[PDB]
């Protein structure tokens, strides 16, 4: 059996009818062998004494019922003698003495041990209270563990422990942490993240040795701060850099959404000193913000934002809010209102580039986008959209430009049950204020102009048709489509050679892409098109009408030259007109557990395919999978697509045929083996490497993994650097709903991760 | 034996629904709706009394940009947007049936356009909402029949 109904094996219970509802008016059964007193005040209950109401169950040697002063309302205290056991729907409690007050729910037993019933956890102390209307359990020299009867793997033990239910967290005085019998760790004062509610198990110390730090080790603390906050501080050893990196990670929830901030601080570096002797400060650091909310379904938030010290740092440090693979850092901030009809958004993007070539890079301070939409214009529907943004250098030197851009939209929509057409007219204008020209303007032939207008109309035709036949011939019930699809697109040609580029890049085009209206993102570079797309689509369902396969071709006929009047873009020939772009796409579902899927996008003007990707899968579930993948990408594409120096450096230039493998298998339900492999085809090399191994149990889980990847280049040496890590990590389970075996943690933690293709 | 489709995208019992998400004014919720519009659906408020009416209930959509190859110095070449929504189809009598979309699109970064490349990804991920979107609706046959074999 999984290990989840292994690990209720050895939670207790919970028999008896539950009770919905309070308990307080609800019927007191009473069995002993002797009511002493006057009952309502004064009762002293004796032998065999057994009491029940509600879901609560009292059972003790003597037991003694009294009401009291204070005349106000009514004052009830509840007193257990001798081998006191108390029982409900949440724990079980034992101990020689118990006392209660039922009016506040507080509650004493001393002596006592308790267990979690419904869940995992149990301990014992000298003193065990509830406070606060069960808010507060209060434990006077007490222990807790995850760990079942019999198990003795690990506890924690305090002279006092305090947990709050609404919070989640205990508060932990004089803490010591036990493995078996002996304590390993002693803190003074400790906050553990400990609720039902909770989806992680409080954290413990951990290690790992790597190329680049030697060896490092981690202290998690964590703190709650205040209600809706809270933090986790990590003096984080790195020996190599002879220093602490102090890792603080806070976390909120507000009316406007949810948020974590990182704050990650070297304060010196010897690694860094050595590498840069005459530099002011070794000092590494990074600042992460990510925010995300929506308010009141209106109002829309989102903080992207991560700044580092310096272009080394995500080869240098651990990969959480950054990878090593990452060329630059994003800076973004957004607000935006939004309803059903309409929509505005003001944001700023900015960007810090790592690799020095230029480390120059154009900034939107800020963007404003603006949507209006109205459907029900006789059989059309129309549309508006409208940008304003300024464009910002980070060098001094470069263009600054302010740009407003309008673009009106009709269309009219037609459809059949086989059938689709939609017409679509729509008017582009933008206007430019370019300054700061000079310095651009001594070093160009073709001069940037202070003041641009472009304006020009487009006009756009799709249809659509659907065909269908059965296939018996294939499997009974099996029908296939047939689905044709063709547009023809015009837009006028206009020289926009006097316009910087600011935000335009060339879009890659898959079977959907084809279909695209634009050549470029961005508005500074609109490409004149008089050309008709034609592709189909095919697709078969099964009996049960699910789809299980579709493929998918098709092409770009160009009647003309696509143009912007600069064009820039090496190409291996100079073909112009015909069909120059071809895409192909594919998805087979074999099996429950099989499946496959390609793409291929190829362009007549390379010689060549540009990129093209393909991937089989077997999975059987999250613990059990094998994927082979395979990406491709033309020298001749990256020499399009990128800039020059790509095009003649060798850690580029090649560009990319990329085989991968990943598997994981679990072994008898507690064990988890993981890896992955990467390999360059071009250049006999490894991308990437790593595997793994977890042994998960009912109280802890311990993971040793180890990751070999390309981190860099020597430009001396001509060739790549690789890091190499390795560790281990313990995690303690049964403090939250977690009975994974790791598999998928362990698939997403290398820097070409695994994902699920079906 | 190739013949038009003498059906509709969308099943009969379908073409009055309501549509329910906690982001009804964001994109996904507009891309759905659209689609459902395009295939000549009615839509109500969840406030409606006309019964028997079924309702597709949207969840939170998942948008991961994933590291997909790498050039020879480790840095990434092709990032790769994956965007997972999973939703509902209620019909009231009978029982609720849950279904999935799932995108793939890439893109190759440019640190010397990374303006540029920001807009590209926003490109993407505002025409993968219309892929789900579509996705959502191609899997309504499926439902239909499932609840006629039961
Ligand atoms: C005189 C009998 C004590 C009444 C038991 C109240 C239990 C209700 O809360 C249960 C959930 O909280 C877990 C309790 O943790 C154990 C320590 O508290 C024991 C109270 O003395
Ligand atoms: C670009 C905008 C990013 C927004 C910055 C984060 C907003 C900071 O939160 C402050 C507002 O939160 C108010 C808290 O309201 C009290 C109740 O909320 C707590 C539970 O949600
Ligand atoms: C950007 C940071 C935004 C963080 C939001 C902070 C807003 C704090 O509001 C908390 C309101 O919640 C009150 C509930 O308090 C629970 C415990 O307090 C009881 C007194 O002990
Ligand atoms: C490589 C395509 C395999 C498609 C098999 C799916 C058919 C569903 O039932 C088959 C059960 O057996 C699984 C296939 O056995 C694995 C050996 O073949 C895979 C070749 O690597
Ligand atoms: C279907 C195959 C997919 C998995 C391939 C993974 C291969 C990666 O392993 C590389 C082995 O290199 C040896 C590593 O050096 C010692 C570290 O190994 C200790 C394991 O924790
Ligand atoms: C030099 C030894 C190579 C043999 C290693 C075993 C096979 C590993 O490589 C399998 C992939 O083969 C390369 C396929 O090339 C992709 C096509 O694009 C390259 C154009 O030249
Ligand atoms: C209650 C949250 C207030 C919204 C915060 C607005 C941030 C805009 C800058
Ligand atoms: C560009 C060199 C200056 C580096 C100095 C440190 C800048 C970090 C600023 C972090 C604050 C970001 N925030 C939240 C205010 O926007
Ligand atoms: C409503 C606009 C109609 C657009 C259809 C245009 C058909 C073009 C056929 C492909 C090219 C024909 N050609 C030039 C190769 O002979
Ligand atoms: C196929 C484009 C570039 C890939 C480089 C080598 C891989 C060969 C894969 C052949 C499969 C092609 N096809 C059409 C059958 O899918
Ligand atoms: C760490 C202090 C424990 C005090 C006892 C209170 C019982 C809370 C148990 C928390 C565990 C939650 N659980 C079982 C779902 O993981």
């Amino acid at each position: 059996a999984d290990l989840a109904s292994q690990c209720m094996l050895g939670v207790p219970s919970y028999d008896r009818p539950l009770v919905q509802g309070d308990t307080n008016d609800l019927p007191v059964t009473i069995n002993a062998d002797h009511a002493k007193g006057d009952y309502p005040d004064d009762a002293v209950f004796t032998g065999s004494v057994d009491i029940m109401q509600g879901n609560s169950r009292l059972q003790a040697d003597e037991v003694q019922l009294h009401q009291k002063e204070a005349p106000g309302q009514p004052v009830r205290t509840v007193d257990a003698l001798g081998n006191v056991h108390y029982d409900d729907n949440q724990v079980i409690l034992k101990g020689p003495k118990g006392w209660a007050n039922l009016n506040t729910k507080d509650t004493n037993v001393w002596e006592g041990d308790y267990q979690m019933v419904g869940r995992q956890g149990r301990g014992k102390a000298d003193l065990m209270k509830q406070r606060g209307e069960n808010r507060y359990t209060i434990l006077d020299n007490g222990s807790f563990t995850s760990c079942l009867p019999g198990s003795d793997t690990w506890s924690v033990v305090g002279s006092e422990i305090i947990h709050d239910r609404e919070e989640q967290v205990a508060e932990i005085w004089n803490a010591r942490f036990k493995v078996g019998p002996v304590p390993i760790f002693y803190s003074p004062y400790l906050q553990l993240p400990v609720g039902d509610k909770r989806r992680s198990g409080f954290l413990i110390p951990n290690a790992k040795y790597t190329t680049t730090n030697y060896f490092e080790f981690y202290l998690p603390y964590y703190w709650n701060i205040a209600p809706n906050m809270d933090a986790t501080i990590t003096p984080h050893y790195m020996h190599r850099r002879g220093n602490i990196m102090w890792e603080n990670e806070f976390r909120y929830l507000s009316q406007a959404g949810a948020g974590l901030m990182e704050l990650d601080y070297l304060p010196s570096d010897k690694v860094y000193e050595d590498e840069h002797p005459n530099d002011d400060s070794s000092r590494r650091w990074l600042f992460y913000w990510n925010h995300s909310g929506v308010m009141d379904q209106v109002w829309r938030f989102n903080v992207d934002y991560t700044k580092v010290s310096d272009p080394s740092y995500f080869n240098d440090f651990d990969n959480k809010y950054g990878s090593s693979t990452d060329g630059y850092a994003t800076q973004k901030f957004s607000v935006g209102y939004a309803v059903q009809n309409f929509n505005a958004t003001v944001s700023t993007k900015q960007f810090q580039v790592f690799s020095e070539q230029n480390t120059s890079s154009y900034s939107a301070e800020p963007q404003l986008d603006v949507n209006y939409y109205q459907n029900d214009v006789g059989p059309f529907d129309t549309r508006i959209y409208g940008q304003a943004v300024h464009f910002v250098n980070t060098r001094d030197d470069m263009p600054e430009a302010t740009r407003v851009h309008l673009e009106p939209t009709i269309n009219l929509p037609l459809s059949n049950n086989w059938g689709s057409i939609n017409t679509e007219a729509k008017f582009l204008a933008t206007h430019y204020q370019q300054t700061n020209l000079d310095w651009y303007n001594s070093r160009n032939t073709t001069k940037l102009d202070e003041s641009v207008n472009r304006v020009m109309p487009q006009f756009k035709v799709d249809g659509k048709m659907v065909f269908e036949r059965d296939m018996e011939m294939l499997a009974p019930g099996y029908t296939q489509t047939l689905e044709p699809r063709a547009q023809y697109l015009y837009v006028p040609y206009r020289d926009q050679s006097d316009i910087y580029n600011y935000d335009s890049s060339l879009l890659q085009s898959d079977y959907s892409g084809l279909f695209r209206d634009r050549t470029y993102g961005g508005l500074d570079r609109i490409a004149s098109a008089n050309q008709v797309t034609t592709g189909v689509t095919s697709r078969i369902y099964d009996d049960a009408a699910v789809e299980r396969f579709n493929i998918s071709v098709g092409q770009i006929y160009y009647f003309t030259e696509s143009r912007t009047g600069d064009d820039n873009i090496t190409w291996e020939n100079d073909d112009k007109t015909g069909s120059l772009v071809w895409a192909g796409d594919t998805y087979w579902r074999i099996s429950e557990r099989w499946g496959l899927r390609g793409g291929i996008q190829y362009d007549t003007r390379l010689d060549n395919v540009a990129t093209s990707n393909s991937s089989i899968e077997y999975r059987r579930d999250e613990d059990r999978l094998v994927q082979l993948n395979y990406h491709y990408a033309s020298p001749e594409y990256i020499q399009a697509t990128l800039p020059k120096y790509y095009s003649t450096a060798e850690q580029y230039k090649n560009g990319i045929s990329q085989v991968g493998a990943v598997a994981s298998r679990p072994i008898a339900d507690r064990w988890s083996i993981v890896g992955a492999y990467y390999y360059d085809t071009n250049a006999n090399k490894q991308a990437d490497s790593m595997l793994g191994v977890q042994y998960s149990s009912c109280c802890y889980a311990i993971r040793v993994g180890y990751e070999r990847k390309l981190n860099g280049w020597d430009n001396d040496k001509q060739h790549a650097v690789y890091d190499n890590a390795i560790g281990f990590n313990i995690e303690l389970r049964g403090l939250s709903s977690n009975y994974g075996l790791g598999t998928q943690e362990m698939l997403r933690s290398n820097i070409l991760p695994y994902q699920n293709t079906l | 034996g190739w013949h038009l489709r003498d059906t509709t995208q969308v099943p009969s019992t379908m073409k009055v629904m309501i549509l329910d998400s906690g982001d009804p004014n964001g994109p996904l919720s507009r891309a759905v709706r659209n689609q459902l519009r395009l295939n000549g659906v009615e839509l109500l408020d969840k406030e409606t009394t006309r019964k028997d009416v079924p309702s597709l209930r949207l969840g939170k959509v998942s948008i991961a940009k994933d590291t997909a190859s790498v050039f020879r110095n480790g840095q990434t070449a092709e990032y790769q947007m994956i965007m997972t929504v999973n939703a509902t189809v209620l019909i009231p009598g009978r029982d609720i049936y849950p279904i999935s979309a799932k995108v793939f699109r890439s893109f190759f970064d440019n640190p010397q356009m990374a303006l540029a490349k920001d807009n590209e990804q926003d490109m993407i991920v505002k025409e993968m909402y219309d892929r789900a979107a579509e996705q959502l609706i191609r899997k309504l046959p499926s439902i239909r029949a499932a609840d006629i074999r039961s």
